[PDB]
RNA sequence: CGCGGGGUGGAGCAGCCUGGUAGCUCGUCGGGCUCAUAACCCGAAGAUCGUCGGUUCAAAUCCGGCCCCCGCAACCA
RNA sequence: CCAGGGCUACACACGUGCUACAAUGGCGCAUACAAAGAGAAGCGACCUCGCGAGAGCAAGCGGACCUCAUAAAGUGCGUCGUAGUCCGGAUUGGAGUCUGCAACUCGACUCCAUGAAGUCGGAAUCGCUAGUAAUCGUGGAUCAGAAUGCCACGGUGAAUAC
RNA sequence: UCCUCCUAAAGAGUAACGGAGGAGCACGAAGGUUGGCUAAUCCUGGUCGGACAUCAGGAGGUUAGUGCAAUGGCAUAAGCC
């Protein structure tokens, strides 16, 4: 809720003077945060899916999306329309709200930090992270989990180039490398 | 490790390093003192450590310090 | 948002051990405790600790001071 | 139970609780306590919090953690780089203080293996 | 040339005509027993399945060519 | 005759040990009981500096006197409660210590962090008939330094031999 | 015996011990209808995760898919929901 408010008058404002943008539409925005877990590990047992989705389910705001295998492959054993990860695909007031809690509390919680990866980037500002643990979000009681298993977050925006789409997330005192 | 008491070099090798310093860089010196440290003043310097049958040339660089010239220079080939 | 398939989305309040208060939205329950947060952590200072490590030179110097 | 990168232990003395630290281990961890000023003979559920904050200040005077094996990792990586006798010894997966490479060494060499 | 059937650790056989993780008996290798060798006891490694290809999500196993091997036919005047 | 290097190499296989895999055990505090040695470029008190190896000053003794030298098992309280554990203590990184012209190949020990295999061992198979096996210290010889070996010493102290 | 393509000479038909492939079913949802949707394969970034599982954006646009051969056909989608 207040990152968008901070957004809305503080960022946009900072953002306006770098690249002399002539509208207040140009600049870029945070569309979506796509919360991804592709437990794969479901072939062999179940419930570990559902496992899954309730730690997402946990972590984000809403329930996730189990998301079927699109093609049959044999590298991994699978076949068309077979459960294997699990998604969330959160926007609008509750992403605002897992933003701040992702880069307020959440990424200091990383064991072995040290600086987010600044060239981690898709050539249109679209932004990614790789959480190892479940653990460094305060959700997850401690004695509940029996499994070193995570997921990825994935920050879509309305951005351009990279170089354009850095700026965006950099003006939120986001800790890059 | 040992020795509290001063850094260990050869007489031979000091005075050898020390007029090659002074002089200039020029060519590999033929050292057989493997037990002798490595001074910061060594620094540049090819140095030609006796592995056993031979020497073994060894450029010294800034970490190579501390360190004696017989880890430079390995005895026993293997494979 | 599809009311009851989702969980209780309340409001909690995380404390630090810096003295940070910081009210959040999020599916815990009562209260929170922290260690750490986007204040408080060693990047800035981190980074400078880290990267100025390195010095071989000088430590033989410290031993031999002649 | 949370302090530095991760040390969460419970049902364990606040001594034994503190060696689960990488980077803290039997006579480091009465050394926190000490300048603490905490009984060593209580453990973490007994505690409370407004005792737990100072560990926290306490082992951040040490280097811990991915502090302390990133300065192991740039140890191990500077010899390596070097080419010195240790550094040909970490690299070829043989002991390194001048010990016996014949019949022994299974821990550094690794298991057994087919001729 | 025609129609059956084959080609699988070093050897001989299963698993092959119903595509999903290759056995058996020997030999080879390591250790035992013995004065020693054999026998015997105890572990272990060793085959991408003739090859070039197609079908499939995936082929030792399905389908086609080529390369060998083995049987039966190759007749009436 | 000399400088280094090597005898300490390492896909592997065995011999002989030692330390384990714990609760009859592990780590802390209160503190009781040996023998046999050994020492003059020797053994080196007590003091003081050391977190400790050790560093100074230096007392005494060619010794039933002086010194290395508090034996440890064992009690007595505490605490962990069957966990790859407060078991094991390997391995690695760092910081050192004495000796010694010199410690990297290639020493020993100390501190700190690290915390591997291992949960009693396949076919087999070894020693042992009482202060013996078993277990806990301790010394000496060679030795500047370098034992888990060797040679001695004494603690608690079994089972079984129809 | 039945289906598809060529042979078959721009309507249909058209032989040979001519050239290549399939069928002897499947389905109470794989039918009906209403309301939606758009693919392959790459590129770059991202935990375990790697060429490839799941995510994000960009590229291409029907190379896709159509219960099974081959043919003709389908974005109004006959495609997938
Ligand atoms: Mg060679
Ligand atoms: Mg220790
Ligand atoms: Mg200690
Ligand atoms: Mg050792
Ligand atoms: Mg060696
Ligand atoms: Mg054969
Ligand atoms: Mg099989
Ligand atoms: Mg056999
Ligand atoms: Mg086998
Ligand atoms: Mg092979
Ligand atoms: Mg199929
Ligand atoms: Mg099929
Ligand atoms: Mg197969
Ligand atoms: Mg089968
Ligand atoms: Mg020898
Ligand atoms: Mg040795
Ligand atoms: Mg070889
Ligand atoms: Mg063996
Ligand atoms: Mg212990
Ligand atoms: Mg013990
Ligand atoms: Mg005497
Ligand atoms: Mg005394
Ligand atoms: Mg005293
Ligand atoms: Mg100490
Ligand atoms: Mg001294
Ligand atoms: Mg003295
Ligand atoms: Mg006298
Ligand atoms: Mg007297
Ligand atoms: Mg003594
Ligand atoms: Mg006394
Ligand atoms: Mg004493
Ligand atoms: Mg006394
Ligand atoms: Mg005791
Ligand atoms: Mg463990
Ligand atoms: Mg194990
Ligand atoms: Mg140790
Ligand atoms: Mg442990
Ligand atoms: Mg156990
Ligand atoms: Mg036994
Ligand atoms: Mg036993
Ligand atoms: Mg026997
Ligand atoms: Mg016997
Ligand atoms: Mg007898
Ligand atoms: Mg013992
Ligand atoms: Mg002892
Ligand atoms: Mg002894
Ligand atoms: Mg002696
Ligand atoms: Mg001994
Ligand atoms: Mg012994
Ligand atoms: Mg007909
Ligand atoms: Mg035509
Ligand atoms: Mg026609
Ligand atoms: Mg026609
Ligand atoms: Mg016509
Ligand atoms: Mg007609
Ligand atoms: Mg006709
Ligand atoms: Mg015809
Ligand atoms: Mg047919
Ligand atoms: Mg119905
Ligand atoms: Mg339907
Ligand atoms: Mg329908
Ligand atoms: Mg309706
Ligand atoms: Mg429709
Ligand atoms: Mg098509
Ligand atoms: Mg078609
Ligand atoms: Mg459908």
């Amino acid at each position: 809720a207040k990152l968008h408010d901070y957004y809305k008058d503080e960022v946009v404002k900072k953002l306006m003077t770098e690249f002399n943008y002539n509208s207040v539409m140009q600049v870029p925005r945070v569309e979506k945060i796509t919360l991804n877990m592709g437990v794969g590990e479901a072939i062999a047992d179940k419930k570990l899916l559902d496992n899954a989705a309730a730690d997402l389910a946990a972590i984000s705001g809403q329930k996730p999306l189990i998301t079927k295998a699109r093609k049959s492959v044999a590298g991994f054993k699978i076949r068309q329309g077979y459960p294997i990860g699990c998604k969330v695909t959160l926007r609008g007031e509750r992403m605002w709200e897992f933003f701040e809690r992702l880069i307020t509390i959440a990424v200091p919680r990383i064991r072995d930090f040290r600086g987010l990866s600044a060239k981690s980037f898709d050539g249109r500002g679209n932004y990614s992270m790789g959480v190892r643990e479940q653990i460094i979000f305060p959700e997850i009681d401690y004695d509940k989990v029996d499994r070193v298993r995570g997921l990825d977050i994935t920050i879509t925006t309305t951005a351009k180039s990279d170089e354009e789409g850095r700026a965006l997330l950099a003006a939120f005192d986001f800790p890059f490398r | 490790r040992s020795l509290k008491k001063g850094p260990f070099i050869d007489l031979h090798l000091l005075k050898k390093v020390e007029k090659a310093v002074e002089s200039g860089d020029k060519k590999p010196l033929r050292t057989w003192s493997r037990r002798s440290t490595i001074f910061p003043n060594m620094i540049g310097l090819t140095i030609a450590v006796h592995n056993g049958r031979q020497h073994v040339p060894v450029f010294v660089t800034d970490e190579m310090v501390g360190h004696k010239l017989g880890e430079f220079a390995p005895t026993r080939t293997y494979r | 948002m599809k009311k009851d398939i989702h969980p209780k989305y309340e409001e909690i309040t995380a404390s630090c051990s810096c003295g940070n208060v910081m009210k959040i939205r999020s599916t815990v329950g009562h209260d929170l405790n922290l260690d750490v947060c986007s204040k408080c952590h060693p990047f800035f200072t981190g980074k400078q600790r880290d990267v100025a490590t390195g010095g071989r030179v000088d430590r033989f110097n410290k031993r031999f001071n002649i | 139970a949370r302090i530095a990168g991760i040390n969460i232990p419970d049902h364990k003395h606040a001594v034994i609780a503190l060696t689960s630290i990488y980077g803290v281990g039997k006579t480091r961890s009465k050394a926190i306590l000490a300048a603490a000023g905490i009984a060593e003979d209580v453990k973490i559920s007994e505690l409370s919090e407004g005792q737990i904050d100072t560990l926290r200040d306490e082992v951040a005077k040490f280097v811990v953690e991915g502090d302390l094996r990133r300065e192991i990792s740039m140890s191990i990586k500077r010899l390596m780089d070097l080419g010195c006798y240790r550094g040909l010894r970490h690299r070829r997966g043989l002991p390194v203080r001048g010990q016996r490479t014949k019949t022994n060494a299974r821990t550094r060499k690794g298991p057994r293996k087919p001729i």
